[PDB]
């Protein structure tokens, strides 16, 4: 009992170090304490540091002591080891990968309250990877999610985060001067900076302190932007900004009076909500206009809300999808989930699975977890190719399709050793065709890439020639046309065919400026053996 | 297994409870093959889980129906007959009589003709099946030549083939065309009316459920999982 | 010959160092040529090895037409070199048609004729101050003549039907400079018709001044004509015309001194 | 003499014409100067009458330092000219550093300078090959070297000064072009020194030979080193050289046949 009462406090130590320091030598001295709570069977301390030891973050990366306190956190009951333990039975991380425990140890995650088992069941369910693909079934867990991440992170908290592709990094490659720009006064330095430090982003951290004293000075500027931020700062109160509807709502007043789109979202919603003044719905709708009529993200997904839910204006659900619908385009994530809340209700939209879940999927595709590719991204830069793939292999099966393509990608040029060099090709062709059946065109590619050299598979043209044709008919990649000529002019798969080969040559010119050059180079040697055969003649 | 162990077999939960028994017939079930599992709420549960086989053709087929040509006479007797919208060319094919390419030529709303293109007039124990987007999927065949003749075949006339796939869901809709050869052609027709037939029908991979029996002492079935049945019921009906 | 031999097998290895390079990081056929048209380190040594194969081409294609240089073509043709490359580069950024496949080889395309066309004129002066002629250069300077005057012609008519299909581009710039020296040709071609006639006679040729003088001066009227309406098109054209200038000035240089030749003649 | 005259009146005159039709529609001095700063063909006239008044003062400069033209300086003058006006404007088309009146006035100024230095070399050189001199003549050439000189060192203080203070741009082209036309003085005015010192002597000065393929090599390894440089400098750089090439040939070729004489010679 004593020692439950230091272990405790052990974590808590750690935990506080945890949250105020973001250094990287400072997080891990946080899991230096936590770590000690490990071995005293801290519950809590359990959950956090099996992950830190198996995704190689914060810890170094060991599966073998991650696989072992995920089966003591099982026999306990914990949501989160039981959803962990799964993810290692599905992808044979120090275990023999059998998908019928995978699917036992998700489901009970699942149960237990985890929103990763409720991830991964509603894309399994979704995509029928393991199980039968069912609407009804892949709506139930995907909602769960939906609901939380609407509810808890939608302006409260917020990740936007970059989701970026290695593949697509490779054939195209993608803030000092930003901060000295906005040293010299220039106010939209100060904005930009000021966005990216009270939002972040582009690879620079969240600082709530630092982006109020950079507003501030664009706010003596006169900027019409940093007017309605530093409102938005005192109205919706930080730590460093208290929140106070009072100062926060004049300002407001005043930058909808002259110019401001953002102002006036903000001037509107203070009307309308009731903070600090009285609620007026006509002046709300009437300012609102004007900030979907400007562009405001905010602002159009604003006005449909006050007619989905029939607060102001009569319930045109003609109208109110019509704002959802162009706020949906825009990026935000609440015309997202109240679009899919009405297309699964059935209301306003008649009532559709399929366009509910594909909805459904773009909400929950930005949560808290979402960072992670971030994490997985960044340790792929630092040359640890085993702590990568396995942050890129959990979100690869949560159902995202930048992490089914960059941990198929790591593990196609064979740099991840924490799989045998012995499975690293079907575990790669596995996320290609994830990948690819989500409307990704290099999966496509690579997926007959593989079928046409045997790479995992037995050497099979017939398959690798449908997977570059579907590449060429649905997203009309110019590789997979000039690839397709190949085949044509060699016979492999499919009968050969000189005239059909010039036909989708010629057809990769058109569909793309890259490809005169080597079009040019493979129709003269098409013309060449067209010589060579009129001399046999 | 790597080809079709990949992802390709589906796997149920169910909850039978204490008293129960493994099925004898279909999958096969080993006593060692288990894990024993705790909810969050203490609730005890061991789940007894199937050695995949998903394999041999012991369905007991047993089919005194029809032909497949005698489900396709009322398609070809309508004389209701599909198209397909391309980029520039359209295909059409007519079930069992005709078969037409064309587009038609359009000046400033002056032209009037049209590229006329025929493709075919329609004046064994195993059924063939084709891969369709890399999943084998059988169909019936049926040739139709005697087209436009083809210009870089030695004046050969063009030759058709008709390729029928169950669909329940589809109203008799052109899939995609392609040309083997050029002058060659095959259409996949995605058509319900050819599905009764079990060979013809949508191939199913069985599913290998697992039995999550109960420990003795917890309920048949979790509680966090019948307030989830609750809520999505009630979710459900109304909508 | 050996000293451009190192020359052609240091670039022939290193030509293949940089395709064996793209054929390591994309493995097939479509993203390394792809890679190779992007990258331009690799696309800086393909030109230069289309340079070195088109120097050595160039030393191949002037021994069929010409034996050997004779010691004073080789310095004309080198001073003459040196503005030519600084007018071509010239006139190409100026342009703002940028550096492409298609406008860097049509423009070297002109300097390859360009470079014969002017060995074969100091060829045409030693011609008549040659005494010794055999069978075999008469025939091939009357096979460098029919090379140049249909090439001429041909680049002349597609670059003027390159005008009526888009309009306004560098295509009439390099179309003009092909129809100056489509004249130098048949300029060439008189005065080779001109000594070969002077070459039959066993005499002193009275005319062969006349006639000579008569050629300049229809020269230099074509040639400012045809500069005259250059400099007018490119004055109401979006880039000033810069360019050649100094050619058009030694076009009337020497007119000048062809009408006053012709002048001090008839008088 | 008179077709100078009679042309620098005509562009007097077109300048006239020019400014009176821009100060035809346009009264205040300031609209005047803007619209005359916002007409292509004012500017043009312009820059014409800026070059035939640069013409005259270089005519006049080329009087008051050489007595007379030795009617194959003036034509090495008019093929170098010839050469440095294309060279200047394909490194002012290169070079993407906009058209603006700013730099045209300085790469006159260089390109007067550079006919200056080759005027100065070959005025070593014939007095050189000349047996009878002038004190008037010497003391012009020393006035004229001193003069060029310090231009030069000014204009290379200037543009280093540029390049550190601001960055990357054709000041560095032109501190290159500044540091070579400095080398070039240097050379000169050692190979006048070694002309004076054999000259002041009544025999042939056996060591002279020496000592000017030494004063040679030395010039030919700085001319290396500052080509090496440039080309470095080039390649770091993100647009293309382009610009001389030809210069640097004409040093490499005179450099390796210098030490392939001393060579010869040792
Ligand atoms: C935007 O607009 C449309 C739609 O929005 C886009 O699709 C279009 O992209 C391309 O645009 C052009 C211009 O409209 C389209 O028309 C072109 O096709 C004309 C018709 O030719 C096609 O079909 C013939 C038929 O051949 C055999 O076809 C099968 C066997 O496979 C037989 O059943 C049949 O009986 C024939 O025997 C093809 O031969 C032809 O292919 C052509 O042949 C060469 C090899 O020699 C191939 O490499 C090329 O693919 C080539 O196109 C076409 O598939 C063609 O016009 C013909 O030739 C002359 C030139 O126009 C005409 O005077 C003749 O009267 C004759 O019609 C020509 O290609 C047209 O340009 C084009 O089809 C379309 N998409 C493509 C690439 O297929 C976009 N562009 C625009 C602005 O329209
Ligand atoms: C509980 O903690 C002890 C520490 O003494 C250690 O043996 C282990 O972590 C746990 N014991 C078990 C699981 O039997
Ligand atoms: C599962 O993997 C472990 C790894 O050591 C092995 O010991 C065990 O036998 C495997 N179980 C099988 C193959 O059923
Ligand atoms: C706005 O005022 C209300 C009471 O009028 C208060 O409850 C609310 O907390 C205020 N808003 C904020 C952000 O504090
Ligand atoms: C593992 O690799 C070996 C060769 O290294 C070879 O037997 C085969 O590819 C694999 N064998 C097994 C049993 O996995």
């Amino acid at each position: 009992r004593r020692q439950m009462q230091e272990a405790e406090m052990m974590y808590q130590t750690g935990m506080k170090i945890l949250n105020g320091s973001n250094k990287k030598s400072q997080k891990r001295e946080a899991y230096r304490y936590l770590q000690k709570a490990a071995s005293m069977n801290h519950t809590k301390a359990l959950e956090r540091v099996s992950y830190a030891l198996l995704f190689g973050d914060y810890l170094p990366q060991n599966i073998q002591a991650a696989r072992e306190m995920f089966e003591k956190l099982t026999e306990e009951g914990s949501p989160k080891g039981q959803t962990a333990l799964g993810f290692l039975y599905a992808s044979g991380l120090g275990v023999n990968s059998s998908q019928a425990k995978a699917l036992v140890y998700y489901t009970f995650g699942a149960l237990g309250g985890n929103l990763i088992a409720h991830m991964v069941l509603g894309y399994r369910y979704w995509a029928g990877i393991g199980v039968l693909q069912s609407c009804e079934s892949a709506l139930t867990h995907y909602r769960l999610v939906a609901n939380h991440v609407a509810s808890d992170i939608s302006l409260t908290g917020g990740s936007v985060v970059q989701r970026i592709r290695l593949p697509d990094e490779v054939e195209n490659p993608g803030i000092q001067y930003y901060q000295f720009l906005a040293e010299k006064g220039d106010v939209q330095a100060q904005v930009g900076l000021g966005q990216l430090h009270l939002h972040g982003g582009r690879g620079v951290e969240q600082n709530h302190q630092r982006a109020f004293d950079y507003f501030n000075l664009a706010a003596n500027a006169g900027n019409s932007h940093a007017m309605a931020f530093l409102g938005k700062m005192y109205s919706e109160g930080s730590d460093i900004v208290p929140q106070s509807n009072e100062t926060a709502l004049h300002y407001f007043k005043k930058a909808a009076d002259m110019g401001n789109p953002v102002g006036q979202s903000g001037l509107g919603m203070a009307y309308l909500y009731g903070r600090g003044v009285q609620v007026n719905y006509d002046l709300a709708l009437k300012y609102f206009q004007k900030a979907a009529e400007q562009g405001w993200v905010d602002g159009q997904l604003q006005l449909g809300s006050m007619y989905y839910n029939g607060i102001g204006v009569k319930r045109d659900y003609k109208q109110a999808l019509k704002y959802f619908n162009l706020a949906s385009q825009g990026g935000h994530i609440l015309a997202f989930y109240n679009l899919a809340q009405m297309h699964a209700s059935g209301t306003g939209v008649m009532r559709s699975c399929h366009t509910a879940v594909e909805l459904f999927k773009n909400v929950c595709e930005r949560g808290r977890w979402s960072e992670r590719l971030m994490t997985a991204y960044n340790s792929y830069k630092d040359g640890d190719y085993n702590a990568a793939v396995i942050q890129y292999l959990l979100l690869a099966e949560q159902g995202y399709e930048v992490a089914q393509s960059n941990a198929a990608f790591i593990l196609d040029q064979r740099e991840a050793s924490i799989v045998g060099e012995n499975e690293t090709y079907p575990r790669a062709l596995l996320h290609w065709n994830r990948a690819a059946s989500q409307g990704y065109t290099v999966a496509r590619i690579k997926l007959g890439d593989y079928h046409f050299y045997g790479f995992g598979t037995d050497v099979d043209y017939e398959t690798a020639f449908i997977h570059y044709r579907l590449a060429s008919e649905q997203q009309h990649s110019a590789q997979a046309m000039f690839n397709l000529g190949y085949m044509h002019e060699k016979g492999l798969g499919i009968k050969q065919d000189i005239h059909l080969a010039k036909r989708f040559y010629d057809m990769a010119a058109e569909a793309s400026p890259d490809a005169q050059v080597p079009v040019f180079l493979a129709l003269c040697k098409l013309g060449v053996v067209y010589f060579l055969q009129y001399i046999r003649e | 297994a790597l080809p079709q162990l990949s992802d390709d077999i589906p796997f149920r939960v169910n909850w039978p409870g204490t008293e129960f028994s493994l099925p004898t017939t279909g999958v096969l079930y080993k006593e060692d093959n288990y894990v024993i599992m705790t909810t969050a709420h203490k609730e005890k549960y061991k789940c007894i889980l199937p050695l995949v086989t998903s394999g041999d053709e012991e369905e007991e087929k047993d089919y005194k129906g029809p032909n497949p040509r005698e489900l396709l006479e009322p398609l070809f007797k309508q004389s209701s007959c599909s198209y397909r919208i391309e980029s520039y060319w359209t295909y059409e094919v007519c079930h069992g009589k005709h078969i037409r390419q064309y587009h038609e030529e359009k000046e400033t709303g002056q032209k009037i003709n049209i590229h006329e293109y025929y493709l075919g007039n329609m004046l064994s124990n195993e059924i063939p099946t084709k891969n369709i987007e890399g999943q084998m999927t059988p169909y019936y065949p049926v040739g139709m030549g005697n087209g436009t003749p083809c210009s870089l075949k030695q004046n050969r006339p063009r030759s058709s083939t008709v390729m029928y796939i169950c669909h329940p869901e589809s109203k008799h809709e052109i899939l995609s065309v392609a040309e083997v050869t050029t002058c060659e052609y095959e259409v996949v027709i995605l058509t319900p009316l050819l599905c009764s037939h079990p060979k013809y029908r949508f191939r199913a991979s069985p599913v290998n459920d697992i039995f999550c029996q109960s420990l003795p002492g917890s309920p048949f079935k979790p509680l966090t999982l019948r307030q989830l049945e609750q809520q999505e019921e009630i979710l459900r009906v109304p909508f | 010959m050996f000293r451009t031999a190192v020359m052609m097998a240091a670039s022939l290895a290193l030509t293949g160092a940089v395709v064996a390079h793209a054929y390591y990081l994309k493995h097939q056929f479509y993203p390394t040529v792809v890679y190779l048209t992007k990258s331009s380190p690799s696309m800086a040594v393909l030109y230069i090895q289309a340079f070195v194969l088109v120097f050595l081409l160039g030393k191949v294609m002037g021994k069929v037409f010409f034996g050997q240089l004779r010691a004073a073509e080789m310095e004309h043709l080198l001073e003459r070199s040196w503005y030519a490359v600084t007018e071509t580069c010239l006139a190409f950024t100026v342009f703002r048609d940028d550096f492409s496949p298609r406008f860097v080889a049509l423009f070297t395309l002109l300097l390859f004729l360009k470079c014969f066309h002017w060995l074969a004129e100091d060829r045409v002066d030693f011609m008549e101050r040659s005494p010794n002629i055999s069978w075999l250069f008469h025939c091939r300077i009357v096979s460098l003549m029919f090379l140049l005057g249909i090439l001429d012609f041909l680049f002349v008519s597609h670059a003027y039907h390159s005008i009526l299909t888009r309009g306004a581009s560098v295509q009439l710039v390099f179309g003009f400079e092909y129809a100056i020296l489509m004249t130098m040709v048949l300029t060439i071609f008189i005065k080779y018709v001109l000594h070969s006639v002077d070459l039959q006679s066993e005499n002193p040729w009275d005319n062969k001044a006349v006639y000579m003088l008569y050629t300049e001066l229809f020269t230099g009227f074509i040639k400012v004509l045809l500069y005259m309406a250059f400099m007018t098109i490119m004055i109401k054209v979006h880039t000033f015309p810069l360019f050649a200038i100094r050619p058009m000035y030694l076009a009337m240089r020497q007119f000048k001194k062809a009408v006053t030749d012709a002048i001090m003649s008839r008088r």
